């Protein structure tokens, strides 16, 4: 991961 | 879906957004019949409907006007490809009731002669407007079809796969082995067709019966299952005739130097090299950016005519800031000094694919972004740079590094509104 649950 | 989205809505109703028409993407669902459309088309909208003025195109998105509001004052941003919409005659010839919204009741006792006096001699949506639109929302593919996919543990080699699960022409490829693989396009690159890999000789990890099909299709026949998907279901920017039939177009050698965007890094165009030479065009390139290490691993299949590859000089004379060569340096990078430290050769512009398509791409245009780190994710981006054929892609509200050098006819770039028509999660600007 580097993008979080958005 | 179940976790919600973002909406454009804000944003549509601003005038300094500018979206890139559905025009421009020749993979989107309707592309060919929008540009049939017309800022000033009248249309049935809304158990009852009234007539409406498309005010305004910006996507997928059309700005709706009722008639007989003296004002903007109710105006309202539809789905033009999936909202409650009809072309004019649609009522009419279902029995269903033209009543003026609440709002302008009083202005007429009949409104007969106002609608027919709006009506008269106006347009509407195209011909089969509709139909066109759900024709191409269909996938070729279909669940449970094995292909042949590049595996993202190993660039350099295609691994069995398996179509799982397809929202709007999308695909998720589970691979054989592992309950892992990615989402991509219908029409990416980076999916091929059984027996793909044994023809063209890439590599391939794949189950023994498998390996035993594809040589035993190589040298004699091949077998044909009800679940490969087979060439036909796959786009290509070229026809094996082309080498086998008329003189090879085949021009890159082993060892040629060259940019290429890294696969790897989208945001990034290195020096690469000409690895190993193909059958048909495709041939296996490194790029040269990386730790001296990929012997054999790391290396990526870009076919010859592939819009991701460059001849060397190419961001230099761009304004493209390139990214170095390993052991190498951004403010010292010169090609004539890398060539004559490595006593290499660099490829001619002859040997590149240089057709510039009218794409209508500018910069500033927003649209909707696969993120091709994370391909599940489709986001808010704007075109940052257009580089001819070339696009950088920014995705809005994040940083720079994110950003994805794309072709124009990318299949990873769709028309603002597409996640709602298409049921998709829409990533807006971070906060
Ligand atoms: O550029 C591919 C793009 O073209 C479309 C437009 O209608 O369809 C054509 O291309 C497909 C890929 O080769 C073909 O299979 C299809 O028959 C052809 O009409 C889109 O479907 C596609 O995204
Ligand atoms: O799920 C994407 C995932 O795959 C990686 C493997 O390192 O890259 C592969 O898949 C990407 C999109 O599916 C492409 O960007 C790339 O060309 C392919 O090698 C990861 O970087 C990414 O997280």
């Amino acid at each position: 991961h580097r993008k979080v649950l958005r | 879906g179940a976790m919600g989205s973002y909406d454009w809505l804000p944003r549509l109703s601003k005038e300094n957004f500018n979206a890139a028409p559905v025009t421009c993407f020749p993979h989107a669902p309707g592309c060919e019949v929008w540009d049939n459309l017309g800022v000033g088309m009248k249309v049935e909208v809304e158990t009852s409907f009234w007539v409406a003025t498309i005010l305004e195109i910006k996507g997928y998105k059309a700005l709706m006007s009722y008639e007989g509001f003296d004002t903007d004052s109710h105006d309202f941003w539809v789905n033009l490809c999936n909202a409650e919409v009809h072309s004019v005659g649609w009522c009419a010839t279902r029995g269903k009731p033209l009543i003026p919204p609440r709002t302008i009741e009083h202005k007429y006792k009949d409104w007969k002669d106002f609608l027919v006096g709006r009506l008269s001699g106006a347009r509407t949506l195209p011909s089969n407007f509709y139909n066109k639109i759900n024709d191409s929302l269909q996938s070729r593919f279909r669940l449970g079809l094995n292909l042949e996919c590049v595996d993202k543990d190993r660039i350099s080699q295609v691994r069995l796969a398996t179509v799982t699960k397809i929202v709007g022409d999308r695909l998720f490829l589970r691979y054989f082995d592992s309950d892992d693989g990615f989402w991509c396009h219908e029409d990416s690159p980076i999916i091929h067709p059984v027996g793909w890999a044994t023809t063209v000789g890439h590599n391939l990890a794949a189950p023994q019966d498998y390996l035993e099909r594809m040589l035993a299709g190589r040298e004699a026949m091949i077998e044909v299952h009800e679940d490969d998907a087979t060439i036909e279901l796959f786009k290509m920017n070229f026809t094996f005739d082309e080498y086998y039939s008329d003189g090879k177009t085949n021009s890159f050698v082993e060892g040629m130097k060259l940019e290429a965007v890294d696969p790897l890094n989208l945001s990034s165009i290195c020096p690469a090299t000409v690895m190993a030479v193909l059958k048909f065009g495709y041939m296996m390139i490194r790029i040269d950016s990386y730790q001296p290490d990929a012997s054999g691993s790391d290396w990526f299949c870009y076919h010859e005519k592939s819009p991701c590859i460059f001849p060397a000089g190419f961001c230099s004379v761009n304004n493209i800031s390139v990214t170095p060569p390993n052991g190498y340096d951004s403010r010292t990078f010169t090609w004539e000094g890398y060539l004559s430290d490595t006593g290499a050769v660099a490829a001619g512009q002859h040997l590149f694919h240089d057709i510039i398509p009218d794409h209508g791409f500018e910069v500033g245009m927003s649209l909707e972004c696969a993120d091709l780190m994370d391909p599940r994710l489709v986001c808010v981006a704007t075109v940052a740079r257009v580089v001819g054929r070339l696009l950088k892609v920014h995705f809005d509200g994040w940083t720079d590094e994110y950003d994805q050098w794309l072709d124009c006819e990318s299949a990873d770039i769709y028309p603002v509104g597409w996640c709602v028509l298409v049921n998709h999660k829409l990533e807006g600007p971070p906060r």
